[PDB]
């Protein structure tokens, strides 16, 4: 019946209400000539036909590195070498953006002591 | 599989 | 010399800069925040 | 038999690197 073409398309092939509703209307144009014998001709005629509909709708069912990082490391290694002689220190700005962060976070702790004990509408 | 009425 | 290898290593030589000038300010708003307390309140009630 | 005997016992029956001397060439000169 079409109980079991629910089962065997929407549910088998998995083909839901909407997807059966234009499933067995494709049937139609290429109905079997007579009466199928087995039972697995249907499923197979319902999947044969769910092709062509899929279709009509087209949604069917090394060292290299090692050699660059050594490169880097020559670079690096002459990064360092003229930093120590232009007398450049490569981490004044890493260093003082620390030292400001915890700085930072020494105000944003007496700054929520207030709101802790006064509140967020008596700050606001 | 996208039900499509 | 030094710009060019910090070039081709893709090294940025001022995003420790760049950073700390970014919380300075980002400091300078909480203590812009913070001083609205002590200045509405003042030093024996805040202390 | 000598099959399952055997398994029984378990004793069955380019350019990179030309690439790479050119880098080295210049770091030599």
């Amino acid at each position: 019946s079409i109980t079991t073409a629910r089962k065997y398309l929407e549910s088998r092939f998995g083909l839901g209400a909407g997807r059966q509703d234009s499933v067995l209307l494709m049937a139609l144009t290429n109905e079997p000539a007579n009466r199928l014998g087995s039972e697995a001709d249907a499923k197979t005629f319902f999947d044969g036909i769910a092709q062509k509909y899929a279709s009509s709708a087209g949604i069917s069912l090394a060292a290299l590195d090692a050699l660059t990082a050594e490169n880097k490391k020559l670079a690096k290694q002459q990064l360092e070498v003229l930093a120590r002689y232009l007398q450049v220190d490569l981490n004044k700005g890493a260093k003082s953006f620390i030292k400001e962060k915890e700085a930072s976070a020494v105000l944003q702790k007496e700054l929520d002591l207030w709101e802790a004990e006064h509140g967020e509408f008596y700050a606001k | 599989i996208p039900d499509e009425p």
